């Protein structure tokens, strides 16, 4: 709302009345009083009425009236003057648009006699231009042996010869004509001048054609006429090099001496580009064909520029130049390439020196070698958890198992009893009031083959699409389940059997002696997997279940939580057996002959300890395969596939940090992982013992202290 | 009771077999060889054209033509010869009682799709057929349903993001740079050591050299400095005429056209920028698992060190909070066929088959409506 201080606005809206203005060439003139109420049909008008009220304030009303023959500038100026007159006021006025013949009835109400229209009006202030128009018809002769120059010649076939080169300029088309007896340098100069006329005078809105004798296009024959016999050409001597040397006079205009000064810089071309000083104004006089260039510096005064233009106009009548001489005004960095030809090696500022370099538009990673700090590991433990699985998982679910190439429903008495070598689909319905919703889980066993997991994915997608696309999917593998999936069975453990169906063998028979390992996390979710029944497979933290065809055994270690014992007795009621409650250190001989072994199971004093829910063991992956060394977490609990052969691994158990290396792990990975594990020990927030030992573990030679933290160890996993 | 056929017709290789099997029965290169010399000994066994491995075994006297150039099919008579050879000579089965599953690259011209129908019901007279996207079959063969597939074979290299088992059409990207272009670039840069290879048979030899003796460098400039400073990276290859050639830095310069396409003069970006911009054109919530499920397919992803280089380049481009997992199964050369073989053998699949009846009441436009 910036106000304007137009001097005719000072008499507007001061006394109650009616005021009319007319637009004449981007300005307002008030029409006289006896010309009120009538309007020209080709002009634009600004109408003001101000009305006194009873309470003392003075209201305003703007109209702007447009005829049916007014131009764009008059109507636009009327609109902008209406806006600026409202802004000169304190926004208290309402504006109206009035069209000739379609006026409002209140606009008819202002004038007593009525509206009457005359033809004509004041002319528009615009001058007509067309975007990107050139109307050019010129012809240039380029000629020389060493000092090659261009000279404008009149457009006719008689001006042509065979020993020079010619440029016919027709606006958007430029024709380069090379003589048969023309030499190398004037051909190169013809090419340079033609590309200069295209890329600088016309900004690339042209096309350059190159022609010789007998291959003239239709454009040259149309402009110039039919082709006569050419009158040969003189051999290129050294006298016309001296003639080309004497063609231009470079003059200086400067007030640096405190007075007017027009002085000769040079009369011998090729000139020096450094002679064009930036603080002065220079004149080049190639006035034989009628060209005078006025080159202005960036740091030249205005009187120097006007003096340079005046001196260039004075050069017309003194030396008797012909009456078509163009005075071309050129700033710095905007030079005509007919001006550039008189200078030795003209240098544009963004030129290429030498062969140059490509830009390539796309770059590869060049990350700097930073050392990695391990204190970011145990700090900043961000976690997303679940987004819509708020229910505790009673629900209404359907479980399918894939056999061969088809899914079948499982038995409804067996929900949480999966096979390790099979693939399952679990459809789950929300009873929860959060707009209901459905979840499809795709469970894949570790021992399951490629055909089963591929068919599970395809049937999962098909079951999603044939329910209308409303459920969302969640691929899950064995060992990496969310907390919501474990809660689907309602406090029951997840029983994982060994073996499963196949296309060629069918359902495998279960073994006579079966051994089961029970795990439970800090939350309470609990698994019970089948393991091979040897005496060395017992974990002292865990609860084990032995099913023999004579009797059953429920073996409890010192580190077993109560959830592990409840899951163990639930598995006993699943297997229909009555245990005898074996404890650690008080095993009978029948238990040991049932295993077929004596001793040497997995035992460490950390696995003896009861307190492990507060401090989980944490597994870490160390690699440098992206070039930079990175340690990452692995979510979920611990199995074989987390252990990477090509990478180094760390296990933190609060009293002994294991370092595990593969067969093909690099040694600098090992050493800088040792240093990273040490720095991870000192930087923990709860203060621990600084002499916590680092023990190096090799692949295939692992102590039972390392092995006992893993659910379902396989000795022959890596061995083919 | 009839066993369906799965025939993945790639640009460089044909992988054909029966549905339900674990491996394709016939793998043979899709070439047509024609004699170029003068036959002087009469009788014998001279044929006008040789197809497949028979053309490879006699390639010294044959000119070799690929029917498929950069994914699209140029010659259809030669492609009919390829289909006749893979039905009658390789699988040795009559195709008029077996439904045939075919595969196709996405963002293909539409005129191929009915034309592939136009042979199959008219010459071979199959009872049913189906056309499937190669990338969704590669993703199904991995056991996944959501993820991004980089499928790079002999003709094209395309990134396809798939969510809930359906490809997103607004983010599929195609790059016309694959194994034949790397073979031609290796023919170009072996002239620097003085070895000339111009013949199509010599193109096959250079393709074999590229398969045996090439790898992706983890960083390009340090590997170039290592190759300049010593000769520990040089390897020798024996040509079939007994000549022994030695290659040095050209082992790793030829895979680098995958990551820097400006070597063969292309303005377009590398495969890692293509994967990053393909991920970036998806919705904001599903970008978490697209970075974590990045499978690779095709024979051109079989170089040593391509997965580590891809994880290095994607990790530098992605935000640091994201988790990157490049997934490279060892069976990824035949993952399209495995996904097609499992998908065709299902008992729930026998209503998506485009049978003869709806084809000859609907014309060659049924493939645009039943095959999505
Ligand atoms: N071990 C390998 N290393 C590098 N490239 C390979 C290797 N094996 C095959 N290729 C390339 O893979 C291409 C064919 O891949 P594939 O996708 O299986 O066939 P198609 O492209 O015909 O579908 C061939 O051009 C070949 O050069
Ligand atoms: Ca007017
Ligand atoms: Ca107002
Ligand atoms: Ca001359
Ligand atoms: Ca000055
Ligand atoms: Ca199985
Ligand atoms: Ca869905
Ligand atoms: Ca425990
Ligand atoms: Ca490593
Ligand atoms: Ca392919």
């Amino acid at each position: 709302h910036m106000v304007v201080e137009h001097p005719e606005f000072l008499k507007a809206g001061k006394e109650p009345g009616l005021q009319i203005w007319r637009v004449e060439k981007f300005d307002l003139v008030p029409v006289p009083t006896n010309l009120y109420g009538d309007f020209f049909t080709g002009d634009a008008y600004v109408i003001l009425k101000t009305v006194q009220l009873r309470n003392g304030n003075l209201q305003y009303d703007l109209h702007y009236w447009l005829g049916n023959e007014c131009s764009q500038d008059e109507s636009g100026a009327a609109a902008i003057f209406t806006v600026q007159l409202d802004d000169y006021l304190n926004g208290r006025a309402v504006q109206h648009r009035e069209v000739q013949g379609f006026e409002s009835a209140t606009f008819l109400g202002y004038f007593k006699s009525g509206l009457k229209y005359k033809k004509g009006g004041v002319a528009s202030g615009f001058k007509h231009v067309v975007p990107n128009e050139v109307v050019v018809q010129r012809l240039f002769q380029v000629k020389g042996r060493r000092v090659v120059r261009a000279t404008e010649v009149p457009v006719s076939w008689e001006s042509f010869n065979n020993g020079d080169c010619f440029i016919l300029d027709l606006g958007n088309n430029i024709h380069q004509w090379c003589g048969s007896n023309s030499n190398r340098y004037e051909r190169l100069k013809a090419t340079q001048v033609s590309k200069g006329i295209r890329d600088n005078e016309r900004s690339g809105r042209a096309r350059v054609h190159v022609s010789e004798e007998g291959t003239e296009p239709e454009a040259m024959l149309q402009v110039l006429g039919p082709k006569p016999a050419l009158p040969a050409g003189t051999e290129d001597t050294a006298k016309e090099d001296a003639a080309n040397r004497k063609l231009a006079k470079l003059y200086k205009v400067s007030n640096g001496a405190g007075t007017m000064s027009v002085s000769l810089v040079a009369d011998e071309n090729p000139f020096a580009q450094g002679a064009l000083k930036s603080e002065d104004c220079f004149i080049l006089d190639h006035g034989k064909d009628g060209k005078i260039f006025v080159w202005k510096g960036k740091q030249a005064n205005t009187e120097e520029r006007k003096a340079a233009l005046k001196t260039a106009s004075d050069f017309i009548t003194k030396m008797d130049y012909p009456k078509q001489t163009q005075v071309s005004v050129l700033p710095e960095g905007g030079e005509t390439p007919l001006f550039k030809q008189f200078f030795k090696n003209w240098r544009d500022p963004d030129q290429t020196d030498g062969l140059g370099l490509s830009y390539l538009s796309s770059h590869i990673a060049n990350v700097e070698r930073v050392p990695f700090d391990a204190a970011t590991l145990h700090t900043s433990t961000a976690m997303a958890a679940q987004h819509g699985m708020d229910d505790d998982g009673t629900g209404q679910k359907q479980i399918w198992r894939i056999e061969g190439s088809n899914k079948v429903p499982v038995d409804p008495a067996t929900y949480g009893q999966f096979y390790g070598g099979d693939s399952y689909i679990i459809l789950y319905n929300y009873r929860h009031g959060g707009r209901q919703g459905q979840i499809i889980y795709n469970w894949q066993g570790a021992q399951s083959t490629q055909d089963e997991v591929a068919a599970s994915a395809i049937l999962t997608a098909q079951l999603d699409e044939e329910l209308g696309g409303t459920p969302v999917q969640s691929r899950v593998v064995q060992g990496k389940e969310p907390a919501h999936l474990m809660s689907l069975f309602g406090g029951k453990p997840m029983i994982i059997y060994k073996g499963g169906t196949s296309r060629e063998g069918g359902q495998t028979a279960p073994a006579s002696t079966r051994l089961f390992q029970v795990r439970a996390n800090s939350a309470g979710a609990t698994r019970a997997v089948e393991v091979l029944p040897k005496a060395g497979a017992l974990n002292s933290n865990d609860a084990f279940v032995l099913k023999t065809p004579s009797a059953a055994y429920l073996w409890v270690g010192t580190g077993a939580s109560e959830a592990e014992k409840t899951g163990a007795q639930e598995l006993l009621r699943v297997l229909r057996a009555q245990p005898v409650q074996v404890a650690e250190g008080s095993e009978p001989d029948g238990f040991w002959e049932a295993l077929g072994g004596k001793a040497a199971y997995r035992t460490s004093p950390r696995l003896k300890d009861k307190k492990m829910d507060a401090h989980p063991p944490r597994l870490f992956a160390c690699s440098n395969k992206i070039g930079r060394f990175v340690i990452e977490e692995v979510p979920g609990e611990l199995m074989q596939e987390d252990l990477a052969t090509d990478d180094v691994m760390l296990l933190d158990t609060w009293d002994q940090v294991f370092v595990w290396v593969g067969k093909d792990s690099q040694e600098e990975e090992k050493t800088e992982a040792l240093t990273s594990a040490k720095r991870y020990i000192e930087t923990d927030p709860a203060n621990r013992d600084r002499r916590t030992p680092i023990t190096v573990v090799k692949q295939g030679f692992e102590p039972p202290s390392f092995v006992g933290w893993f659910l379902g160890w396989d000795d022959d996993y890596w061995s083919v | 009771e009839t066993t369906a056929l799965v025939c993945d017709n790639g640009s460089g290789l044909v992988k054909a077999g029966f549905a339900g099997d674990d491996a394709p029965r016939a793998v043979f290169p899709s070439i047509v060889g024609r004699p170029r010399h003068q036959g002087v000994m009469v009788g014998m066994g001279q044929k006008d054209s040789y197809v497949g491995d028979e053309a490879q075994s006699k390639r010294g006297i044959l000119t070799l033509k690929y029917p498929i150039e950069h994914g699209i099919i140029t010659n259809w008579d030669d492609m009919e010869k390829i289909w006749h050879h893979t039905f009658y000579n390789e699988l040795r089965v009559a195709p008029e009682e077996h439904p045939t599953l075919l595969t196709e690259a996405p963002l293909n011209p539409k005129a191929n799709r009915e034309k592939m129908t136009q042979i199959m019901f008219e010459t071979f007279n199959v009872p049913a057929m189906y056309v499937a996207i190669q990338a969704v079959l590669s993703l199904y063969a991995s056991g996944r349903t959501t993820g991004i597939v980089l499928d790079s074979g002999d003709g094209v290299t395309h990134n396809v993001p798939i969510y809930e088992g359906y490809a997103l059409p607004h983010a599929i990207m195609r790059l016309d740079l694959a194994g034949r272009d790397l073979t031609d670039y290796l023919m170009k840069i072996l002239t620097e050591r003085g070895y000339s290879f111009v013949t199509t048979a010599e193109r096959e030899i250079v393709r074999d050299i590229k398969e045996k003796l090439c790898y992706v460098a983890l960083d390009f400039e340090n590997e170039m400095a290592t190759a300049a400073s010593s000769s520990s990276l040089e390897k020798s290859y024996e040509l079939p005429d007994g000549q022994v050639i030695t290659i040095g830095n050209e082992r790793f310069r030829c895979p680098e056209t995958l990551f820097q396409p400006s070597f063969i003069g292309m303005e377009s970006a590398g495969i890692h920028e293509t994967t990053y911009n393909s991920i970036m054109k998806c919705d904001i919530d599903i970008r978490k698992d697209l970075y974590a499920n990045n499978v690779m397919s095709g024979g051109t992803t079989m170089y040593p060190g391509i997965a580590d280089r891809m994880q290095k380049e994607i990790t530098a481009l992605a935000p640091s909070t994201m988790k990157i997992k490049i997934i490279a199964p060892p069976e990824r050369k035949y993952s399209v066929w495995i996904g097609g073989s499992i998908l065709a053998s299902l008992s729930t699949f026998q209503q998506m088959w485009i049978t003869k009846q709806e084809y000859d009441e609907a014309g060659p436009s049924i493939v645009h409506r039943k095959c999505f």
